[PDB]
């Protein structure tokens, strides 16, 4: 059992002077993404988008375009840093959806309460052939 | 001067024959792509791993061939 | 020195002592036997 | 703080048991070869130090032994080239008739028919005529003798036994210590005053004392072996004085300021002389005495161990703006830190150096002799545009091997670099359409005057005839030049070029050297065509560095490396992001920019400049000035410049210049091979591999190094290569064959 | 979306999932092979395609397959 | 003569490329390896490598030796 | 072109171009229905295959028929 | 004390504010322009914006047009510059046609720079966005006729 902490508005966000790279109109009709952590401290890290910008001391906010930025920024903050983050979607809504950590456990750590999806339990060089499923609207490896 | 270029004419004929029947009979697979029919005729590639595999689809192949073919005709 | 005779057994130095006493051959064969669009000794 | 000498000893110990491991450097070549793609690794790696190791220290004794390596490798290069003046040239007869005898200074042995190529150059001489320019520059430094030529060579070949020796010498014995390098201060004191200056010192030395004096005796029709050797007037000044009379004082004008006397050998005349046809001699050694003079004095701007001068951190961290924020604030630490970051001003510079030379040469023949000789000439701009060209696109290699391996925020800081990469969308757009407009209206002109010829309506061109787009603003310049002596310059005697000042054209030995070249329509559209092609290319190289790190396509590019083929076919396919594939794209329109640039010289220098001139005074150009009204058209390029010039070649079979024809042909070979790698991808070819190796286990002859096809990346080096290659070439035997029939 | 399939040649190494820029992979428990763990891809509608998990497989052959298929704003990587 | 010389070459080589890339299409979509065991069409498959590896033979020898005359008397 | 260039160059300068549309005013006033992306891998390849055959046949063609009828003979 | 900030503020925002951006006299006349009207009715906007080009389009066809040098018809080339309102109309009708559908709100930002409630300018909808193609039309014939009247006292006619 795993409670997703909710998106906290009113929390921070990084020291950063503005640049080209950030949101456009997608983020305004469609999506945008939101990623939290925690800082111990007043950093400089590089933004997956403009430059340079100081992290602040405490809880962290940043609004980003798409989530390969959230997951991008948030590799660096664990490797370079050690820093915990998680990161959601964001609807034009204002509905939030969370995202990462899925589980609040890494996903390269195998957890009990995960459920297999898209697993084929057999060989990859068992797929039938594309006649098999010809007129039908399967492909092979959907089996 | 005939000799010649007749043996140009059958070079081009059996180069582009090679891109062709490579292409077909590796079109359901390789040792670099042995599921290759599950691909489809046409795809962009496999990904940069296993070596990098660029221009591994048959299409690919007939894309290959057309140059052959209008060098032939040339 | 059995480093050095290991160098100049690797491929490209090889390579070139082997096709430069390949030109010279080629070289003076073509020096004393000029020409020549056929085998004339039949 | 105390600028000192500092090395360490025996660093590296010399030894051939490295010689014996390939890829000792890199610890994952140095296991040896699994597949056939080690082979490639370890020559695409030798020389990235950086990579092999992250000790600075190491690394930049590397460099400097390295540049040891190829001083010497310069230094064996002049004395194969002194030497094969000396031993194979016929420099004394050309210079005894330079307006007739051909240079030449390669003679080919009588083998297997190519004794062909020893043509007749004159002065009862078989070879191959030369168009590097030696002769012009022996004899511009009085050298007479193939025995002078000889000694050069022997200190040629010396120097370049010092330069390896010092080599060996600081990698392994005494090598500097890595604050000796970031010495900056010391380097630029050095390097401005003690190269620069006390070279060109030596050198106006050298011109005063041997270069004007026997050039004296050449202009004067004097044999040379009678002309006095250069050392007696050395030795007996009543030589000098009486070729010029103020070597009686002593020197003594020097020290009481009395140096308006020294205008007998000290001019500013400017021009050229009409004997010659090179720049005036008097002036070029005034030239190097000024030099001197200023590098000696730029010398003592920066501090060093006695408190006067400057701290360039200082001066840095001083320039900061309302616009710029702190900026080059970190910038010292940045440049005394990273050596791709040096080799990227330097290469920039550089490159951009050897064209402003390929341009001063032609306009302002420095040899004696040189104006005339058309070969050497055209060589000596192409060859320096392509130095140039390839130079600046390494300056952007580096600029992007820099922002991906050195470039760290939290560490080395610098408010500039940041807030470029703050609106790199903004600058990278704007680049972009001034690339489009330029592409439009610079060759979409052309394309207007093709089609309005083609229907029959050559009044509705872009013609000096029709619809006239003059060049306004440079012949209003080089009517200002023209202008210019005597009134801003009132010391000039004569227009600093020929190209600028009206009359006073200058022939030699029946051919044009320079009179005034002709601005209009043709040359205003082909400029615009120059912009263009410069700016797509600045385009490709800029946006492949402000994109290394990172994109809105791929956030964490810079984990990816500066040379990498792609991040695979998702979002759409990502082929060709990396920073080293922007490098690939842009060698291309380098070739491309070049490439119009050498056309527009050629054709312009024999339509416009070149060509012969009567007993009374009638200039056939050895084109009809067929430049104005033929290449503002595609079609004229195609036809009167490329169909019309390539004759020579095509023609060249049965002659000493028939290699000519041969490397033409087999430079468009190789060019037309370049695509089968540049269109390709190499999944094909291991595919076909496979097949073949299995043919080789059949026989039981599969090698042990498995056979691969070549990398993504390698398939693009291999193939922009060889474009360059057959590209180049094929232009090169084009232009040789060209200038050395018809010139 | 681009379809993401697993093999159960997998071994449970997680090498896809730590390549995976979109975090699309994960690891379930599972009895087949030693590491007791298998890989897993319930996210694939933020899958861009790019095959990095592909680049990490060890297996021979792969374990990971993707199989591009109809493009979105996701797999596309636009963010406009 | 010339414009219907080439024309017609030009039309006959698009369509043999076509030819082989439809045999391409043809191995992946519709062919079934059960039914066609160990006939003509599936042994073309099996042997595939000695059939690419000689047409990379003939290939080689007619590019080397048409290409070597030329260069030779030029 | 579309044969050596290859896509992810185009698509970071596209990027760039959406960024500049919609921060340049009066234009982005309109907006496009359809984002710009750049062409495919295989749409490239064929693309430029068009292309490089078009060039082909048609410069071949003109000088065919040019030199022939020029001369009739 | 620096020039360039983020756009209004916000750092994440993909832009910046310069003296180009945001300027009082920039932002004065980019604000004062008729596309910039929100609460006029976009016909009127359509008719400045169609007079001034409409009027602006006759110079280059006339003097660089092909019958440029027969001063008989020369003058008569602002036919072109009609043809081109005309090409325009169209291209802005199938703008507006592809764009809006007839029931559908505008698409207008509704917040002001300063965060306050705004209403959207009705030229994103389907009948104002079919209103300022008339009006453009109307204007743009109109200042090409305007153009064609001036043939006379003008150092380039
Ligand atoms: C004279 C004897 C000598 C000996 C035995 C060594 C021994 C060694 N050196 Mg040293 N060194 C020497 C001279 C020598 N060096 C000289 C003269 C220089 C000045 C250039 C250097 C500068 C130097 C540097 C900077 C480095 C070494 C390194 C090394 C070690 C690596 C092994 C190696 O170098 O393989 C190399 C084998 C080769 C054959 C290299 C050939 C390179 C030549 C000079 C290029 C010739 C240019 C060629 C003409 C271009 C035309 C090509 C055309 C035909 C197509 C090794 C123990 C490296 C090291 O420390 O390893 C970690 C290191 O980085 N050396
Ligand atoms: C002038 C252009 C050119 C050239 C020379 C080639 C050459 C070749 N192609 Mg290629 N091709 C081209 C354009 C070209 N292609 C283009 C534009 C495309 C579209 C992308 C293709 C796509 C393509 C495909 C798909 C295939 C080929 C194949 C082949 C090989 C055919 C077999 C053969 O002829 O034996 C050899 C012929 C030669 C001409 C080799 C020339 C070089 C000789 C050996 C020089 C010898 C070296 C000499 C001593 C100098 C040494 C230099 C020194 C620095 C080391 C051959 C090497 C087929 C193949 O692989 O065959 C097995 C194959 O499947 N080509
Ligand atoms: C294949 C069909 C086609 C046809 C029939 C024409 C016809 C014409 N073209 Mg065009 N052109 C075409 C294709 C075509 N073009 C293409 C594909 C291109 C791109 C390369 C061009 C680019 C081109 C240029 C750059 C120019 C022309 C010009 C001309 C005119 C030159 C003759 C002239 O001086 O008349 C008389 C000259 C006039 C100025 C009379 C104006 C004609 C009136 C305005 C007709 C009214 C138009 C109508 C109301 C709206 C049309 C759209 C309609 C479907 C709703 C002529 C009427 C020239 C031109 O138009 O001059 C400005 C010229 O500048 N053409
Ligand atoms: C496959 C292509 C090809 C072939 C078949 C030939 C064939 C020939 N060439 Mg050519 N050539 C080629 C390509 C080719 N060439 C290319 C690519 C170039 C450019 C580099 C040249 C440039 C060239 C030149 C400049 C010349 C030739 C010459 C010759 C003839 C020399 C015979 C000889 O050396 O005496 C006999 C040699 C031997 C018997 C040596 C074999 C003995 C071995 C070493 C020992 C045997 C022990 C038992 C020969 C018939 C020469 C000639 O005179 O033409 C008539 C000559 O002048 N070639
Ligand atoms: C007046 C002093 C002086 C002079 C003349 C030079 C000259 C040169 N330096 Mg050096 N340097 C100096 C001081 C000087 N340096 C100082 C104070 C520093 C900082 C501590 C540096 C550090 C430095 C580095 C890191 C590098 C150079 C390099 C170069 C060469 C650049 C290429 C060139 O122009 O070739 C032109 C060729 C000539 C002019 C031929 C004459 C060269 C003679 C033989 C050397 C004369 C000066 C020499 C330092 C005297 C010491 C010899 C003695 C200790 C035995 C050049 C020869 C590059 C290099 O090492 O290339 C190998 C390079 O990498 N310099
Ligand atoms: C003084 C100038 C200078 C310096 C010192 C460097 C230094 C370096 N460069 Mg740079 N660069 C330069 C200029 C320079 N470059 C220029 C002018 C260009 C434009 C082309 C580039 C573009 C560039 C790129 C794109 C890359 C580098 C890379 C590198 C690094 C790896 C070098 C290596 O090991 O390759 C080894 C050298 C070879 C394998 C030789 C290759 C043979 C060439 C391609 C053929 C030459 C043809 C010949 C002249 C004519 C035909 C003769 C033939 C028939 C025998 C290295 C630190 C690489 C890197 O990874 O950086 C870390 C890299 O990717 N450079
Ligand atoms: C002749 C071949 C060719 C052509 C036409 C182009 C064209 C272009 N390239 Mg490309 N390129 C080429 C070869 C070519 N390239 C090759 C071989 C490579 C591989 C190295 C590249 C790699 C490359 C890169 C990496 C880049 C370009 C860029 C550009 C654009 C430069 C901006 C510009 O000039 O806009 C104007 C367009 C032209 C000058 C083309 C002609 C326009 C005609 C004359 C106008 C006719 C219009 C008419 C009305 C048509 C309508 C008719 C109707 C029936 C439709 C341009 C459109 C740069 C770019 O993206 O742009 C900024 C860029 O970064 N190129
Ligand atoms: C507008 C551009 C321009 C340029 C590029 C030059 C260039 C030159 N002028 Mg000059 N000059 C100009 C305008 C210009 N001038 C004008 C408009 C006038 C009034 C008509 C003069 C009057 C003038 C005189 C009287 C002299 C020159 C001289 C010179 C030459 C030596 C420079 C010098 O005196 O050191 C610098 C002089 C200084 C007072 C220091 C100023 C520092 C500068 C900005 C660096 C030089 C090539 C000298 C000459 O004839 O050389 C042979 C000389 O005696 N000029
Ligand atoms: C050279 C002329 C450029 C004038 C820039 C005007 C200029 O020098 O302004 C200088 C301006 C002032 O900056 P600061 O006062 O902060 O500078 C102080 C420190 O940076 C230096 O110590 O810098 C900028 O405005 C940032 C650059 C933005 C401008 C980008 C426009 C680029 C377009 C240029 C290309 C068009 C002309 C090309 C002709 C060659
Ligand atoms: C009568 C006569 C004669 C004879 C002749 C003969 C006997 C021949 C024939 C010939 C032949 C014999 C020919 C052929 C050709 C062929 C071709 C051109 C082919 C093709 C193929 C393909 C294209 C394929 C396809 C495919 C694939 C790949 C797979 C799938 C299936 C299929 C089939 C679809 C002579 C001349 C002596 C003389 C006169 C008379
Ligand atoms: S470069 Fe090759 S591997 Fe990379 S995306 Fe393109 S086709 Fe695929
Ligand atoms: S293709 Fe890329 S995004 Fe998709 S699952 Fe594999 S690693 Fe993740
Ligand atoms: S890389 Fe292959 S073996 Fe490893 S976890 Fe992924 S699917 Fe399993």
């Amino acid at each position: 059992g795993f409670t997703p902490p909710e998106l906290d508005p009113n929390t921070p966000s990084p020291i950063f002077g503005g640049s080209t790279g950030g949101l456009l109109r997608k983020a305004q009709v469609e999506e945008f993404y939101v990623i939290t952590w925690e800082s111990p401290k007043e950093q400089i890290f590089e933004m997956p988008t403009g430059g340079a910008a100081i992290m602040r001391e405490g809880p962290n906010l940043l609004k980003l375009a798409r989530k390969e930025q959230c997951l991008a920024l948030g590799t660096r903050l664990r490797s370079k840093y050690k820093i915990k983050y998680q990161f959601y979607r964001v609807f034009p809504s204002g509905e939030v959806q969370y995202l990462h950590p899925k589980d609040g456990v890494y996903p390269e750590k195998v957890n009990p309460g995960r459920q297999g999806v898209g697993v084929n339990f057999r060989s990859i060089g068992k797929n039938v052939s594309p006649i098999e499923v010809k007129f039908t609207g399967k492909q092979p490896y959907d089996l | 001067g005939d000799f010649l270029v007749h043996h140009a004419i059958a070079l081009g004929l059996h180069t582009t024959t090679l891109i062709l029947v490579k292409g077909a009979l590796d079109a359901r697979g390789s040792k670099l792509m042995p599921d290759k029919k599950d691909f489809g005729y046409s795809f962009p590639c496999d990904g940069p791993g296993r070596g990098g595999t660029c221009d591994i689809s048959a299409w690919d192949a007939f894309y290959l061939a057309v140059f052959w073919m209008l060098n032939t005709i040339g | 020195m059995r480093d050095l005779k290991t160098y100049l057994s690797v491929a490209p130095v090889a390579s070139t002592l082997w096709f430069a006493a390949l030109a010279g051959l080629l070289i003076e064969i073509n020096r004393f036997f000029p020409d020549a669009l056929t085998f004339p000794f039949f | 703080p105390e600028v000192k000498i500092l090395v360490d000893r025996d660093p590296i110990k010399t030894s051939f048991e490295q010689w014996a491991k390939p890829g000792h450097f890199s610890r994952t070549i140095a296991k040896g070869p699994d597949t056939t793609t080690w082979i490639w690794n370890l020559h695409a790696d030798a020389h990235d130090f950086d990579s092999h190791t992250s000790d600075l220290e190491e690394i930049s004794r590397k460099v400097f032994s390295a540049h040891f390596g190829q001083l010497s490798i310069i230094f064996l290069w002049l004395s194969g080239m002194y030497f094969h003046g000396a031993r194979f040239s016929n420099y004394e007869a050309w210079l005894n008739d330079p307006t007739h005898i051909r240079p030449s200074a390669q003679v080919v042995w009588p083998i297997v028919g190519q004794e062909i190529l020893n043509g007749d150059v004159g002065g009862g001489f078989r070879g191959i005529q030369i168009t590097s320019g030696f002769f012009q520059i022996w004899r511009a430094s009085g050298i007479t003798s193939e025995l002078q030529l000889y000694c050069t060579a022997i200190g040629a070949l010396v120097f370049a036994a010092l330069m390896l020796f010092a080599g060996w010498f600081h990698y392994h014995k005494a090598a500097p210590k890595l604050v000796w390098f970031q010495d900056v201060e010391s380097m630029l004191n050095h390097h401005l005053a003690g190269l620069l200056g006390l070279g060109s010192l030596s050198w106006a030395g050298h011109q005063v004392h041997v270069s004007l004096p026997i050039n004296q005796f050449l202009n004067a029709g004097v044999d040379p072996k009678e002309i006095p050797l250069p050392h007696e007037f050395i030795l007996n000044r009543d030589l000098l004085a009486q070729l010029y009379p103020s070597f009686a004082e002593g020197a003594t004008p020097f020290f009481t300021l009395n140096w308006s006397k020294y205008a007998d050998f000290l001019t500013f005349r400017g021009g050229l002389d009409p004997l010659t046809g090179g720049l005036w001699l008097t002036d070029i050694a005034h030239h190097h005495l000024a030099i001197a003079i200023l590098f000696l004095i730029a010398g003592h701007m920066y501090r060093t161990n006695w408190g006067i001068g400057h701290g360039i951190k200082d001066i840095l961290e001083a320039h900061k703006g309302p616009f710029t924020g702190q900026g080059h604030k970190g910038l010292y630490e940045i440049l005394t830190t990273s050596w791709h970051a040096q080799l990227s001003i330097n290469l920039a510079m550089l490159g951009s150096l050897t064209i402003i030379v390929a341009h001063h040469m032609y306009a302002m023949p420095p040899y004696p002799y040189l104006a005339t000789d058309y070969g050497t000439q055209l060589s000596l701009f192409t060859h320096h545009m392509w130095i140039g060209g390839f130079l600046i696109v390494g300056a952007a290699a580096h600029a992007a091997i820099f922002m991906v391996r050195d470039y760290d925020p939290t560490t080395r800081y610098n408010d500039l670099l940041d807030r470029v990469l703050r609106h790199r969308d903004a600058i990278i757009s704007h680049l972009n359409w001034v690339c489009i407009f330029l592409g439009f209206h610079s060759f979409g002109l052309y394309i207007h005057n093709d089609t309005m010829s083609a229907l029959g309506r050559p009044q509705d061109m872009f013609s000096d005839t029709a619809i006239q787009l003059q060049p306004v603003f440079a012949q209003w310049i080089q009517n200002t030049h023209a202008l210019a002596p005597g009134t801003t310059a009132p010391g000039a005697t004569t227009s600093t070029s020929l190209t600028w000042g009206g009359g006073d054209l200058v022939s030699v030995g029946g051919k044009v050297a320079l009179l005034p070249i002709p601005l209009g329509t043709a040359d205003f559209l082909v400029h615009h065509i120059h912009a263009f092609t410069i700016h797509v290319t600045v385009l490709i190289l800029l946006k492949g560095v402000l994109f290394a790190r990172s994109s809105r396509l791929i956030p964490d590019k810079a984990n990816l490396g500066f040379r990498f083929p792609c991040d695979g076919p998702g979002r759409g396919g990502t082929c060709q992001v990396s920073a080293w594939d922007h490098v690939f794209l842009g060698l291309f329109w380098m070739y491309n920019a070049i490439s119009v640039v050498i056309f527009h010289f050629s054709w312009k220098m024999q339509s416009d400049v070149w060509g012969s001139i009567n007993d009374q005074g009638v200039v056939t150009h050895i084109t009809g000035g067929n430049f104005a009204q033929s290449s503002i058209t595609i079609n004229g390029w195609l036809r009167d410049f490329l169909w019309a010039q390539a004759s020579q070649v095509i023609q060249s079979y049965g002659s000493s210049l028939s290699a000519y024809g041969l490397f033409f042909l087999g430079a468009h070979f190789v060019w037309a091979f370049s695509l089968m790698f540049l269109f390709s991808g190499r999944g094909y070819w291991q595919e076909l591999i496979e097949s073949i190796v299995w043919a080789h286990n059949k026989l039981k002859v599969a090698p042990a190094t498995q056979p691969r096809a070549l990398s993504i990346v390698q398939g693009r080096a291999v193939g922009v290569t060889h474009y360059l290659l057959g590209g180049i070439a094929t232009t090169w035997a084009f232009f040789l064959a060209r200038i050395i029939a018809v010139g | 979306s681009h379809s993401v399939k697993i093999y159960d040649t997998c071994i449970g190494c997680t090498q896809c999932v730590r390549a995976c820029p979109t975090d699309v992979l994960e690891m379930i428990p599972w009895g087949g092979c030693k590491a007791k763990q298998i890989a897993s891809a319930p996210r694939t509608e933020d899958c861009v395609g790019c095959k990095r998990c592909e680049s990490a497989c060890p297996t021979d052959f792969l374990s990971v397959r993707v199989y591009l298929w109809h493009e979105t704003t996701r797999s596309m990587g636009l963010a406009y | 003569q010339a414009a219907l010389y080439t024309h017609h070459q030009y039309i006959a080589g698009f369509i043999m490329t076509g030819a082989f890339a439809h045999g391409a299409i043809f191995f992946i979509r519709d062919y079934n390896p059960e039914q066609n065991a160990d006939n003509v069409l599936a042994r073309m498959l099996e042997h595939k490598e000695a059939i690419i590896s000689h047409l990379s033979w003939a290939s080689l020898f007619l590019g080397f030796h048409t290409l070597g005359l030329y260069v030779h008397n030029d | 072109m579309f044969l050596i260039s290859w896509r992810g160059y185009w698509q970071e300068l596209i990027e760039t171009l959406a960024w500049a549309h919609e921060r340049t005013p009066l234009a982005n006033l309109i907006r496009w229905r359809d984002k710009p992306v750049a062409l495919s891998i295989v749409q490239a390849r064929l693309v430029g295959l068009v292309h490089f055959s078009v060039g082909y046949i048609f410069t071949y063609a003109a000088f065919l028929i040019a030199s022939t009828s020029g001369k009739f003979g | 004390y620096q020039v360039v900030q983020p756009i209004n503020g916000d750092p994440f925002i993909g832009s910046l504010e310069t003296p180009v951006t945001s300027s009082p006299l920039v932002a004065w006349y980019l604000s004062n322009l008729p596309g910039y009207r929100t609460a006029v009715n976009p016909l009127l906007r359509g008719i400045e914006v169609g007079l001034a080009h409409g009027f602006l389009l006759v110079g280059p066809f006339v003097k660089a047009g092909p019958l440029r040098n027969t001063e008989i018809a020369g003058q008569a080339g602002s036919l072109a510059a009609g043809g081109l309102v005309v090409i325009l109309s169209i291209c802005l009708t199938i703008y507006g046609i592809s764009s809006f559908n007839e029931g559908d709100p505008s698409t207008a930002p509704s917040l002001t720079l300063t965060g306050r409630k705004k209403q959207p300018d009705q030229l994103q909808t389907a009948d104002g966005w079919a209103k300022f193609t008339g009006g453009f039309f109307f204007g743009g014939i109109s200042g090409v006729i305007w153009a064609f009247f001036l043939l006379y006292v003008l150092d380039l006619p």
